RNA sequence: UCGGGGCUUAAGCCCAGCGCCGAAGCUGCGGGUCUGGGGGAUGACCCCAGGCGGUAGGGGAGCGUUCCCGAUGCCGAUGAAG
RNA sequence: GGUGAAAAGAACCCCGGGAGGGGAGUGAAAUAGAGCCUGAAACCGUGGGCUUACAAGCAGUCACGGCCCCGCAAGGGGUUGU
């Protein structure tokens, strides 16, 4: 408001372009040795446990 | 309805250099980079012969151009204007001085820049003896 | 009797957005941006229809002069020759002969040569 | 064989048997017309003097018609001035028969 | 064949749920169940929940086999926004749009 | 930085000459409109010539929207308006 | 301000805490499903075709070329490289 403000509506082009790096990435997962299910590596998870 | 050529074929050519007046020669070279001599001239495709110059380190030039004529060169920074005289061009990179001319005589667009790539200048000769090479004058 | 705007305005707008299909961004979606674009478009074409005459007036001349010089003479002379001999043929375009049907060009060359001297 | 011919103001290369639309003509919708105008041939026949001194090319007129409309727009800015016209040029279609000449 | 499911009027901005949807478009059902299971986003919960329903329909309504169905396609569309005022400095007031989403997942048999 | 490249018995200046390129100017071909003259006993229509950049502004001819007469009519479920 | 001729306003089963859906069912029609006739535009999204990472722009126009699509054909439509 006070002082600076956009000089022009951003085009739907430039807008979406800015957003080119917004996409997510799937979580890193590995099949836990004990159970069959998936776990995030280096972590314990329910429906399972650990050795000592 | 006017004719339109098909996929041509790169005619190569071999030009001398010694004794040739820089600009005078530069003209002919350009007209060869474009078609303009090939009657199937097509201004949007590029099919002008490949040109290969040799012994460019020997080009003639009138007046006192060797000291008078100086090439400018701007870098983005302040005072970035460089003033290199002809004498120093040939003394160092000499194939350079032939380029700064023909390039300056080619069209400006994206095609023009492709044409520049069809030019091969050396101080030698001893250019890479690929294939065609019909010397001219 | 009241005559509300009704359909009239929509149809006139819609009728122009058609005309403006394929234009970049708003120039093809907004009626107002469209009309503006179309204005220039009409003038650009009208001016280019006059241009197209010259776009070939040239192309041919080069192509002619091109093959023309293979035979040792230049366009400006070639025409002096042809025009001298009264050979009003070869409306520049038809001097595509330089391309296909070369011999005939070579013929016209000698004719023009003999005419001039 | 090749044959340069003049009509409707423009010139045209012509082959035996060849469909070709040209500037409108006043002629039966099927009649035969020699374009008595002719220059050159497929075997060299330069029209030294303007026309070929004695020859011509036969052609039956397919029919008549009007070309696709062209919108001629005129617009002068700052000055509330616009004009719009639809133009459709007429043209008689031709079928080249003989090069006899 | 194919079996769809749609959760309409979900109180959550579409721009934000869309990220999670893009994350599982065309992947297996088992793959998605895991992806959405460990994706860190409020949107996952919703997209997962509609994903699950899309399965039951596939099976309990269209015979298709769980052991081999995937996300043929998916997408979110924006529904009507709840607008609210918002007191601002010097007495001015802004409206703030609490937006909303229609989430859609469509499944299909793996191969044939 | 002469627009640039580049140019020196010139691609500079002066004097002479033959060419060619070059506009939406002029010609060719087709068409429109107006105006005038002519044929048309004829409206219709045909022929010939000429005019047709345009702001303020004057004049002329049309297009669409709502409603009324034409309607105790006519179209409409084999599909109205949109 | 407007479901439909009529509530015949969707029993029952399925996923879900609910919302909301998917089937089943009513109806001439459910994309008439309940702020429900018609449902335009801006605006957001999914899929498909053409296109783009050496390129200088009032975003178009003119020409040629490539790809994709229509028709036996001459041809036409979309896109855009120079
Ligand atoms: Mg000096
Ligand atoms: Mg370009
Ligand atoms: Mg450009
Ligand atoms: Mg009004
Ligand atoms: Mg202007
Ligand atoms: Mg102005
Ligand atoms: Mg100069
Ligand atoms: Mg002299
Ligand atoms: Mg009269
Ligand atoms: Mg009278
Ligand atoms: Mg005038
Ligand atoms: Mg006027
Ligand atoms: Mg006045
Ligand atoms: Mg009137
Ligand atoms: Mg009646
Ligand atoms: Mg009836
Ligand atoms: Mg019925
Ligand atoms: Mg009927
Ligand atoms: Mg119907
Ligand atoms: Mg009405
Ligand atoms: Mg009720
Ligand atoms: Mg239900
Ligand atoms: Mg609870
Ligand atoms: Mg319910
Ligand atoms: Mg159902
Ligand atoms: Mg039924
Ligand atoms: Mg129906
Ligand atoms: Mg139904
Ligand atoms: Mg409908
Ligand atoms: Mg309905
Ligand atoms: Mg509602
Ligand atoms: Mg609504
Ligand atoms: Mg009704
Ligand atoms: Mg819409
Ligand atoms: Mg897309
Ligand atoms: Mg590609
Ligand atoms: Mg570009
Ligand atoms: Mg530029
Ligand atoms: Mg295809
Ligand atoms: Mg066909
Ligand atoms: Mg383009």
């Amino acid at each position: 408001a006070k002082h600076p403000v956009p000089k022009k509506k951003t085009s739907k082009a430039r807008r979406d372009a800015r957003r080119s790096h917004h996409a997510l990435t799937p979580p890193i997962l590995v099949p836990c040795p004990e159970c069959k299910a998936m776990k995030p590596p280096h972590t314990v998870c329910p429906e399972c446990g650990y050795y000592a | 309805k006017t004719y339109v050529p098909k996929q041509v074929e790169p005619r190569w050519v071999l030009i001398d250099a010694e004794g040739k007046t820089l600009g005078r020669l530069a003209t002919k070279i350009a007209t060869l980079l474009r078609g303009k001599h090939r009657p199937d001239w097509t201004p949007n495709v590029a099919m002008g012969d490949f040109v290969v110059v040799v012994n460019a380190d020997k080009i003639r030039v009138t007046g006192k151009k060797l000291e008078q004529k100086i090439y400018t060169r701007y870098s983005g920074y302040p005072g970035g204007l460089k003033k290199i005289p002809l004498e120093k061009m040939l003394a160092t990179h000499p194939e350079r001085v032939l380029e700064h001319a023909v390039k300056g005589m080619l069209p400006k667009g994206p095609l023009g820049r492709r044409l520049f790539k069809r030019l091969k200048v050396y101080a030698g000769p001893d250019h890479p003896h690929q294939a065609q090479r019909p010397e001219k004058l | 009797p009241r005559a509300k705007t009704g359909v009239v305005r929509r149809r006139k707008h819609k009728k122009i957005l058609k005309l403006a299909k394929g234009y970049w961004g708003l120039r093809s979606k907004s009626f107002r941006k469209a009309r503006e674009t179309l204005f220039a478009a009409g003038n650009y074409a009208y001016a280019h229809r006059k241009r197209r005459k010259r776009d070939f007036r040239r192309l041919w001349i080069v192509r002619i002069n091109a093959a023309c010089r293979q035979h040792g003479l230049n366009y400006s002379t070639f025409i002096h020759g042809l025009k001298k001999a009264g050979i009003e043929v070869d409306r520049k375009n038809l001097a595509d002969l330089a391309v296909r049907e070369p011999q005939v060009f070579a013929e016209l060359v000698e004719r023009a040569k003999a005419a001039q001297g | 064989m090749f044959a340069i011919v003049k009509t409707g103001g423009k010139q045209y290369r012509v082959e035996p048997g060849l469909k070709l639309r040209v500037e409108k003509l006043d002629a039966e919708p099927g009649a035969t017309v020699e374009l008595p105008v002719l220059l050159l041939g497929g075997e060299k026949t330069v029209v030294g003097t303007p026309v070929v001194e004695g020859a011509s090319v036969v052609a039956e007129v397919l029919g008549h018609g009007r070309g696709k409309k062209i919108l001629v727009s005129k617009f002068k800015a700052k000055v509330q001035y616009r004009r719009k016209k639809g133009h459709r040029q007429p043209y008689t279609e031709l079928l080249i028969k003989e090069i006899r000449g | 064949m194919e079996a769809k499911a749609i959760a309409r009027y979900v109180r959550i901005s579409p721009r934000k749920v869309r990220l999670v949807v893009d994350l599982i478009r065309g992947k297996s059902l088992e793959e998605a169940r895991n992806i959405l299971r460990y994706t860190n986003k409020r949107g996952a919960y919703f997209v997962a929940k509609v994903l699950e329903s899309a399965a039951a329909n596939a099976v309990n309504n269209h015979d298709m086999l769980e052991d081999r169905l995937y996300v043929k396609a998916a997408y979110v569309d924006e529904g009507p926004a709840l607008k609210r005022v918002l007191p601002r400095a010097r007495g001015r007031a802004d409206i703030i749009k609490k937006r909303t989403s229609h989430i859609t997942v469509i499944l299909g048999e793996k191969h044939g």
